């Protein structure tokens, strides 16, 4: 289950960047 | 360089920057401070404490940026002694932090402040969830009994008391819960 | 010319976003006043440097060890390297003195918080963790007339920036 | 005799060094400058 | 005969580590030139932004004081693309590219 959980953090961390992205996008 | 430099910071968010959670294959990390204890991996107190003093603040800036008031306990993100103080009767002291020559007779109270602290985690998944039923967080909680259930995998329970439990299933419980942390910041980020 | 009027485009944004995201770091952080005038980070007091005698250390311990995770927030946030870099522990952090050339090795390592009989290290310490707020200050174009006030400089330099 | 060269917050300059000098007083520094303006006093 | 290569500064920094003590940043457009002047114990550098920026040399260290520029010179115009201090005298010179060159006596007597 270790490679699933660390496939979670990437997945989240990559979530995360996305919205940021988009977060500051709208704000442009 | 200008470009780049505006490229990485657009994408930096504030309490991920600050509060990082990830993984060091066995220990769940947040500013790089190792948020468990194995015997092939020994982890001394301080960093322990320091680890649940960063994860309380962290929390408690997440439920203040929210707005949530936890119904039955407070957080007093104290620097390296970090403790709730029962809401409900201002009377029992619950620590997050250990002093180390464990007596596990008369210690349960840092195993009551894990408890709480499941606890409120509990209640921020109840509200995101609430919140947004489009949203899942990875993990599940049970708090009438301190586990986090692996729903992620088997489905094996783990407990977060280190008292009847050993240290590996302590470990991955902590590193559950800031699995769900790291989620639950994502949605709160988000929905703002 | 038409590329450098780009860059200089490109580059008011990028200070606009450190500047937004400069400002978030208050939610996580505040810094606070009272009619007495004492300051609190995050609720615990934080006297000047010669008002430290005479009072409890855990306090004080805590407080420095925030404003030690502050500033290397914002200079992390600002690219801004330190000449005393800090290794944030919370109640236990650490500031460092590769510079002065009286010491030895193990010597350069000061603690900012109170600590049993290394009373001039602890004040050394923190004489480091004032120099080091006056350089961020000082690069910004501020200025400092005494070091002795840990906080409301840096409570100056957040509202400047 | 070529003595080639072959390959196997960072406070470098970042743009086009233009002069290195070497001052010392008591511990020799090494002064440099960018096109940028920026200026740094190595030791 | 009796005269040497050596500069004013003799080489002590035989090995810099890649340590940094001190980060001015006063210029504007482009630094081109640096020249140091240890008979007086100062250093000086030029720019395209019209400047001529004269340091301390004991100042440098910055280990106390704060690190700024003890003088400044922008009226020569143009753009300075040059200067040498002047050996044996109090004195520094700069060459602008307006096409003028002048001296500029440094008051290092007095102090």
């Amino acid at each position: 289950d270790l490679e699933k959980e660390n496939a979670h953090f990437s997945i989240s961390e990559s979530l995360i960047a996305a919205i940021e992205l988009m977060k500051c996008n709208m704000m442009s | 360089y200008a470009q780049t430099q505006l490229d990485k910071l657009k994408k930096t968010n504030v309490f991920n920057a600050t509060f990082h959670i990830w993984h060091s294959g066995q220990f769940g990390t947040i500013n790089n401070f190792r948020l468990g204890r194995l015997p092939s991996v020994p982890v001394e107190w301080n960093e322990i404490n320091a680890a649940w003093g960063q994860t309380v603040l962290l929390l408690h800036a997440l439920a203040n940026k929210m707005g949530l008031k936890f119904q039955r306990y407070r957080l007093v993100p104290y620097g390296n002694h970090s403790y709730l103080e029962s809401l409900t009767d201002k009377s029992k002291e619950l620590p997050l932090y250990c002093s180390g020559g464990l007596r596990f007779f008369w210690d349960n109270k840092f195993d009551h402040a894990m408890v709480a602290f499941l606890d409120c985690v509990q209640q921020f998944k109840e509200e995101v969830e609430k919140g947004e039923t489009r949203f899942c967080l990875p993990y599940r909680m049970d708090v009438e009994k301190g586990k986090i259930e692996d729903t992620g995998g088997s489905g094996g329970s783990y407990s977060i008391k280190t008292q009847f439990n050993s240290e590996e299933q302590w470990t991955k419980a902590l590193k559950f819960m800031l699995t769900n942390l790291k989620w639950g910041l994502a949605w709160v980020s988000s929905q703002f | 010319t038409a590329k450098r009027e780009l860059f200089l485009k490109t580059n008011a944004q990028l200070t606009i976003r450190c500047r937004q995201l400069l400002s978030e770091l208050s939610y996580i952080y505040p810094i606070d006043l009272n009619e007495h005038k004492d300051y609190f980070v995050c609720g615990v007091k934080l006297p000047n440097s010669e008002d430290f005698q005479a009072k409890d250390d855990g306090s004080i311990a805590v407080a420095l060890g925030y404003t030690a995770h502050l500033v290397s927030m914002i200079s992390f946030f600002l690219q801004v390297p330190l000449r005393y870099p800090i290794i944030h522990k919370g109640s236990r952090s650490t500031i460092k003195d590769n510079i002065n050339d009286k010491l030895t090795e193990k010597e350069r390592e000061f603690p900012l918080y109170p600590k049993g009989g290394e009373k001039l290290q602890f004040d050394y310490g923190v004489y480091l963790l004032n120099k080091n707020i006056a350089q961020l200050r000082y690069q910004h174009g501020l200025g400092t007339p005494d070091l002795r006030q840990t906080l409301p400089n840096l409570k100056n330099f957040m509202e400047h920036g | 005799e070529v003595v080639q060269e072959i390959q196997n917050l960072p406070v470098g300059h970042h743009d086009i060094i233009t002069d290195v000098a070497t001052f010392q007083t008591t511990q020799g520094f090494i002064v440099t400058a960018s096109r940028d303006g920026i200026v740094k006093v190595w030791k | 005969e009796n005269a040497e290569w050596e500069s004013k500064p003799p080489p002590p920094g035989w090995r810099p580590k890649g340590l940094l003590v001190a980060h001015l940043h006063e210029h504007k457009s482009a630094v081109n030139r640096i020249r140091v002047s240890d008979e007086h114990s100062l250093f000086a550098t030029c720019s395209n932004d019209g400047t001529v920026k004269i340091w301390n040399s004991q100042k440098m260290e910055g280990k106390t004081t704060t690190t700024r520029s003890i003088l400044t010179y922008s009226r020569i115009g143009g753009r300075v693309k040059t200067l040498t201090f002047c050996q044996g005298s109090h004195y520094l010179a700069i060459a602008s590219d307006n096409g003028a060159v002048q001296l500029l006596g440094i008051e290092a007597s007095k102090l």
